[PDB]
């Protein structure tokens, strides 16, 4: 049998995952691919920083969410402070949060829809991106890897603006979900393009142990956005799309669904903000102000210490996971007792939604592999967990 | 809650058929909807002419690092070593001296820019405000033993403007 | 019968800067060839549109 | 949009030689006559025999009516 | 000559009108230069084409951060390239491999293993200070062919 | 790898392969191999006292033969130049045909190269290297 | 001077489409919201004339793999035939008055699979050895879909030549009586041309810079010949004796927007994932050809309308 | 009498280029699987009887007609009902 390893190729899609293929004459029959193109070290080294200082290591291990990360971090490590945070602060959390789910579901279409190889909705919709990361840049300090959720809730505080802006912004976004939708959806060669491949239903589609989508849009009603809750996100109303089958098609029509949420979301947390502050009050997590750390001598002491070292954590071990936008995202955060952690275990997705490749591949086509593929929306430097 | 899309039975009668059997027989699909929405073609090409015109940016955008003085020339740095405690990627290196005057000063001053992951701490770690990221992406030399940063880069780049960094602080300083 | 109700407007914009050299210099750098209403003072020759 | 207008009075304006050369060489060298087509044996008899008895040698000439008088 | 060096200014110039370069996307320095792709700042038809086959290339591009199970593709790949051949690695994680850089596995500089010729700093240069990189590039090649074999 | 005289032979892909010049009297010359030679000199960098005594290179075992010739065609199974190409770098039937065929295997008592050591090479396990045709498996 | 009407059709057509790459991604541009080719030309138009220039410059690295003989062969009938096809077509006179060329269009056609199957089998392995196979197992398909519905409208235009095809489409647009026919013949023709919906199409991948742009030139042209050849074919043109000039004038000018088609049936559409591809031919495709074939003996019959020859 | 001195300049012009191609500016100084072999097998069967359909044109400027009717709708006939057997078994194709 021939055995072919199409994928070091640089055929555009993400020139890595080189895996094996023991092909059948036509059919696959066996697929066993090969990941650690990007190791990279990252769970060793972060055993030698502080929680302040380790933080953005966080933030670059998508490559799309930027506060989706360092959501799962803060709310990892407040739990352990004994801290809520404030009550301005919950709400620029779930917006933002409520961001780059707009951000991954955009970029998980149409990258989709580029290794398949229409070339015209991959320009369509980044042109229509550029309007969001002014947004970025005008919050917090760059283009995509932002230091900007700390453990003593947000970092500081939005401008003059982003209020006529986003409302500016949302209101105008639901005519561009309607052109995909005329692009794809009542379309009949991208439908025969995908139906009935990646048949995964049964009970091993949960003992594989997936997160959503590639879950309940297949079936099985669960999700962390409300049955568990994070800040104030469970006064705000929508649903969750399910799909009918169990194949790509019954979920990728989640995905224009979930866009359809967020802008209700948007829209419903605009009206509900109060004017309040931004960091912790008690001020041996958050720093104090800048016109506060040039006068008084209380402040230099809890300024100067705080940034030699870091906090201090109490003991015990911990646990969380939030809804990343293609997942769940396990921090299994060993605290120690000082200023640096112990063991920082991280599980994101594509350890399940990959490995269930074997299952989900068989009895099919090669042609049908790469089709596979950008259904999951797997995106490596995330399976370095 | 729920939705349950994609989730229709067809309707199987004598009428309704004829708009699924023109649809595939003669293509009222396909065309009425994917040759329209391509063209579609009559709107204005949203391009930035690079050389010539610029993007937008924001007040806080980091970039470039450069160092700040007093009014007439003092050196703001003191050298208190907390920029170098908070960088991720330990890009600072300084050995500091009395000076001859007595107030301390630096000697080696360096910034692995290479090395350097703009995290922007040291522009919020700084008690007497030094160093500032200036927000100019001028770059791209030629060699890797250039771009390492020693001090008398960074007072003449602290130098070849100030208008440009001092209104960005006094125009954001109060938010943070 | 569009082809000269926005070509009038399109001719003054044409030739009605520069002439023949003043057009074809600033051609052939770039399609950068509208000209600008509004001028800046800063600072040699480079007057910001 | 406007752009693409010089790219299209380019390629289509290098079709227009042939078409033209070619009518301008036919015509040309039977100066000012089409090319007598021949499809049918019997048609090509004619220029058979008319080019023995035009002149000399050609067969894009005509005798007429004042020849036999 | 004046007849002989007047012919360079056609074929040097012409090798910098037309640039078809590779792109490796490791890492999150990818992402910044699909933008650059979209028609904000249109990197197509400034003088270079989009994507190309691994064959026809003049610039390859190394993005993000190399792994030592990537240093022999990456060789080998580098010697299929024809010979008027440019390396330009974006991303300050390919210049010193950023931070990473103390890490038991991760190639210090991706200079070690192939000679780059021009180094844009960052973690994401913005894709505005990297077509700068590109006009850098071209106004890089004011060499000869002419006054090299008519010199020696 | 890339000299020019091994490198002279194979690429000779002519109408009629000849030696030079259709005898095998005097070849051949010391083919001594490249990582001697780059060691000799980083030995003799900081020897020390290795000035005015001038050393020479030993080649293989030992002198060699006309076989050389035979064994390239056997197991071969039979950079600033210009923009287009170079209208001479030529075979240069000239002076350059003879400059090899005058073997001269010159004084032993220099010291020159063991004395520098450590140079042995043979040259049937460095062959395989350098030469590249066709075949390139059997 | 027969000589010099050749050399003015060889070369005033090869930057006929020389000049189109330009315009490929320029429509491809204004899609998208983007400009064309804006520092070179300033209109574009001083591009492609330097990147001419590149592919004989860099150098074209042998395959130490291959065979030589057969390596160039490949290229040598690359412009051969595929520019032979252009010779007995009219613009309104053709340079070779064929008694019969609708066969002799396909005669030469049937040879581009002949092509193919040299680069990929004589370069290499696997994907120069199997992937080069199926884009001639895809592109045998389509001469039965090709041939069959193009012999259906010779039974109404009268005969096999070409020169009485303009006299009998004086007054009709003949794509009316074969609007069916129409989606079939430029479906057929898209697919056999190796373009973006009915894409499979190793055999490109070896070439360095010399010898990619010849099959890279010679692909060009056919696409613009399967636009000239249903330009007489379906939507003729007027014609007129004492004015000749006015042909072409609407000659090119609606093969030049059935031209553009191709570039933009290509701004839209995904691939089409080859086992349906073939599928889709013999099951969908063949049962109607067969069907409209029985379509057009009976009706000049029962019509009295045989047309005459 | 140029057919024959008519494409003799298009094959000379493209052996001429690949000189300047591949030659002098360069100067550097099968597993066996059946469902791809029946269809190359199919094909052939139908590119015969369309050979024998061929001659239609020609053959209704004739005789009495309903000879050159019936008998040309038969062939169409076999060409149809050579389908239908083999379209019960087409394979993966
Ligand atoms: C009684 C009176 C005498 C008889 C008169 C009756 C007149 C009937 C006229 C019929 C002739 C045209 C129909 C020919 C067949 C068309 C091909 C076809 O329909 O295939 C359908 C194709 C296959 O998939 P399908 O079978 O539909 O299964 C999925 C079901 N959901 O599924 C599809 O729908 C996909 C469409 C094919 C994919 C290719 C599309 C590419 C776009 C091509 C654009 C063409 C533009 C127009 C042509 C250019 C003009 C020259
Ligand atoms: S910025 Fe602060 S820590 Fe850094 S050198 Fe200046 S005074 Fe010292
Ligand atoms: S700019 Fe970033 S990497 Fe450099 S010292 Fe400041 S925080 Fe550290
Ligand atoms: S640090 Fe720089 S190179 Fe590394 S992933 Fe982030 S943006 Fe990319």
């Amino acid at each position: 049998n021939l055995t072919l390893n199409f994928g070091p190729q640089h055929p555009a899609a993400h020139g890595v995952l080189r895996l094996v293929m023991e092909l059948s004459g036509e059919m696959v029959r066996k697929c066993d691919p090969h990941i650690g193109l990007l190791h990279r070290g990252t769970e060793k080294l972060i055993e030698y920083k502080t929680y302040l200082q380790a933080l953005p290591y966080f933030d670059r291990l998508d490559y799309v969410s930027m506060m989706c990360n360092e959501q799962a971090y803060s709310l990892a490590v407040e739990k352990l402070l004994n801290i809520q945070p404030p009550p301005r602060a919950q709400w620029i959390r779930v917006l933002f949060g409520e961001i780059t789910r707009l951000l991954n579901h955009i970029m998980a279409v149409t990258t989709h829809a580029l290794d398949i190889g229409a070339m015209t909705p991959f320009f369509w919709m980044f042109e229509e991106r550029e309007k969001m990361f002014e947004f970025y840049e005008r919050v917090s300090g760059a283009r995509m890897h932002a230091a900007y959720v700390r453990p003593g809730g947000v970092h500081q505080d939005l401008p003059l603006g982003l209020m006529d802006d986003i409302y500016e912004f949302s209101k105008n976004f639901s005519l561009r979900i309607d052109e995909l939708e005329e692009m794809l959806t009542n379309n009949r060669i991208w439908r025969n393009r995908t139906v009935d491949i990646g048949i995964v239903t049964a009970e091993d589609a949960l003992n594989y142990g997936f997160s959503g989508v590639m879950l309940r849009g297949s079936g099985i009603q669960w999700d962390l956005r409300k049955t568990q809750p994070y800040d104030v996100y469970d006064q705000v109303e929508f649903d969750v799309p399910i799909g009918s089958r169990g194949d790509c098609y019954d979920r990728y029509l989640c995905r224009v669904e979930e866009m359809r949420q967020s802008i209700r979301i948007i829209s419903q947390c605009l009206n509900k903000m109060p004017p309040g502050e931004i960091k912790v009050d008690d001020a041996k997590v958050s720093p104090p102000k800048r016109a506060e750390m040039k006068t008084s001598m209380e402040s230099l002491i809890h300024h100067f210490k705080l940034y030699t070292e870091g906090y201090q954590v109490p003991p015990g071990a911990t646990y969380t996971a939030i809804e990343a936008p293609k997942g769940e995202f396990g921090v299994y955060l060993v605290s120690d007792g000082s200023s640096r952690p112990y063991r920082c275990k991280i599980k994101a997705p594509g350890f399940a939604h990959l490995a269930g490749l074997d299952k989900m591949s068989k009895g099919h086509m090669l042609a049908d592999v790469v089709a596979i593929i950008g259904t999951q929306d797997i995106v490596f430097g995330e399976v370095d967990r | 809650t729920y939705k349950y899309v994609n989730l229709r039975e067809p309707s199987m009668d004598m009428k309704s058929v004829t708009d699924r059997a023109a649809q595939t027989l003669l293509w009222t699909e396909l065309i009425r909807g994917l040759g329209m929405t391509l063209s579609y073609l009559f709107r204005e090409p949203a391009t930035i002419n690079y050389p010539f015109e610029k993007g937008p940016l924001s007040p806080r955008f980091r970039g470039e690092h450069a160092l700040r003085r007093y009014p007439s020339g003092e050196e703001r740095c003191i050298a208190c070593k907390l920029c170098e405690a908070v960088c991720p990627a330990q890009a600072i290196t300084i050995e500091a001296e009395p000076r001859a005057d007595g107030s301390r000063r630096t000697t080696r001053y360096d910034i692995d820019m290479t090395k350097c992951i703009y995290c922007g701490f040291c522009q919020e770690a700084c008690p007497v405000d030094a160093i500032v990221e200036g927000p100019n992406f001028e770059f791209s030399t030629e060699t890797h033993e250039e771009l390492l940063y020693n001090k008398e880069k960074l007072l003449n780049n602290g130098d070849k403007w100030e208008a440009e960094i001092a209104a960005n602080i006094q125009a954001d300083y109060l938010y943070r | 019968m569009e082809l000269l109700q926005v070509l009038k407007r399109g001719l003054q914009q044409v030739s009605g800067h520069g002439g023949l050299r003043g057009y074809l210099r600033v051609l052939f750098r770039a399609n950068d060839v509208r000209v600008g209403t509004l001028v800046g003072e800063d600072k040699y020759g480079n007057k910001y549109y | 949009w406007f752009e693409v207008l010089p790219g299209i009075a380019v390629m289509g304006v290098c079709l227009f030689i042939p078409g033209m050369a070619t009518a301008r060489i036919h015509r040309f060298s039977n100066g000012g006559k089409e090319k007598r087509v021949a499809h049918y044996p019997y048609q090509w008899y004619l220029m058979e025999r008319d080019r023995r008895v035009s002149g000399v040698n050609r067969s894009y000439v005509s005798k007429g009516l004042e020849n036999i008088d | 000559e004046y007849v002989v060096a007047k012919l360079d200014d056609l074929i040097n110039w012409a090798r910098r009108s037309s640039l078809w370069p590779m792109t490796f996307g490791l890492a999150c320095c990818a992402v910044e230069m699909m933008h650059m792709a979209a028609p904000r700042y249109d990197m197509d038809r400034f003088g270079v084409v989009f994507r190309a086959s691994p064959r026809q290339s003049d610039v390859m591009i190394v993005a993000g951060t190399l792994t030592n199970k990537m240093a022999p593709a990456l060789r080998k790949v580098y010697d299929q390239m024809p010979e008027p051949r440019y390396v330009v690695s974006m991303g300050s994680c390919a210049n010193g491999g950023g931070y990473y850089h103390y890490s038991y596995s991760v190639v210090r500089g991706c200079d070690r293993i192939v000679p780059v010729d021009i180094y844009v700093p960052g973690c994401p240069p913005t894709a505005e200070a990297l077509l700068y990189g590109i006009l850098q590039l071209q106004k890089k090649i004011k060499r000869e062919k002419r006054l090299r074999i008519w010199y020696r | 790898r890339e000299d020019r005289f091994l490198n002279y032979f194979a690429n000779i892909r002519w109408f009629g392969g000849v030696p030079l010049i259709s005898l095998g009297k005097k070849t051949v010359k010391q083919p001594v191999y490249i990582v001697d030679v780059t060691k000799g000199i980083i030995n003799a960098i900081k020897d020390p006292d290795a000035r005015g005594k001038t050393f020479a290179f030993v080649g293989p075992s030992r002198y060699l033969l006309f076989d050389l010739v035979q064994y390239v065609f056997a197991v071969a199974h039979r950079i600033g130049r210009l923009f287009e190409i170079s209208p001479f770098e030529p075979w240069t039937t000239r002076d350059k045909v003879e400059r090899i065929h005058t073997t001269d295997k010159i004084l032993p008592h220099l010291p020159g190269l063991e004395d520098l050591g450590v140079e042995a090479t043979p040259l049937e396990l460095k062959a395989i290297e350098v030469l590249r045709r066709h075949r390139t498996y059997r | 001077m027969f000589m010099i009407n050749i050399l003015m059709l060889i070369i005033p057509i090869l930057l006929a489409v020389a000049f189109l790459t330009l315009v490929e991604r320029k429509v491809l541009g204004y899609m998208q919201l983007r400009k064309g080719p804006n520092v070179v030309g300033p209109y574009g138009l001083l591009q492609p004339i330097a990147d001419a220039i590149k592919l004989f410059i860099k150098e074209p690295l042998r395959p130490a793999t291959s065979s030589a003989s057969m390596f160039i062969l490949a290229p040598i009938m690359a412009l051969g035939l595929a520019l032979t096809m252009w010779i007995p077509l009219p613009m309104p006179y053709p340079l070779i008055n064929m008694n019969l060329g609708v066969l002799f269009m396909l005669a030469m056609s049937s040879l581009a699979v002949y092509s193919i199957l040299w680069s990929g089998w004589a370069s290499n392995s696997k994907y120069a050895l199997i992937g080069a196979l199926r884009a001639v197992a895809q592109t045998i398909s389509y001469e039965v879909t090709l041939a069959i519905i193009l012999l259906s409208v010779l039974l109404m235009s009268g005969s096999f030549t070409l020169s009485t095809l303009i006299t009998t489409q004086e007054q009709m647009w003949l794509i009316l009586p074969a609007w069916p026919l129409a989606m079939m013949w430029f479906i057929s023709t898209l697919a056999e041309t190796n373009r973006a919906p009915f894409d499979l199409t190793g055999f490109n991948v070896e070439y360095a810079a010399g010898p990619f742009a010849l099959f890279f030139m010679a692909e060009y042209a056919n696409i613009i010949m399967m636009n000239i050849f249903t330009a007489i074919l379906f939507l003729g043109t007027s014609h007129n004796p004492h004015m000749p000039e006015l042909y072409t004038i609407n000659f090119t000018i609606k093969s030049l927007l059935l031209t553009m088609s191709f570039l933009w049936i290509r701004a839209s559409y995904p691939r089409f994932r080859y086992d349906q591809l073939m599928h889709l031919l013999w099951k969908n495709f063949l049962p109607l050809t067969l069907a409209l074939c029985m379509w057009h003996v009976s009706l000049p019959i029962l019509t009295s309308g045989i047309p005459p020859q | 009498m140029n057919l024959m001195l008519a494409l003799l300049t298009n094959f000379t012009l493209a052996t001429l280029l690949v000189i300047i191609a591949f030659w002098l500016p360069q100067l550097n100084v099968l597993p066996f699987s059946m469902k791809f072999f029946l269809v190359a097998i199919t094909f052939l069967l139908f590119d015969l009887e369309i050979a024998l359909l061929l001659p239609l044109p020609w053959a209704s400027q004739t005789a009495n007609l309903n000879t050159m009717l019936t008998m040309a709708l038969f062939l169409i006939i076999l060409l149809a009902v050579s389908l239908a057997y083999e379209w019960t078994q087409k394979g993966l194709e």
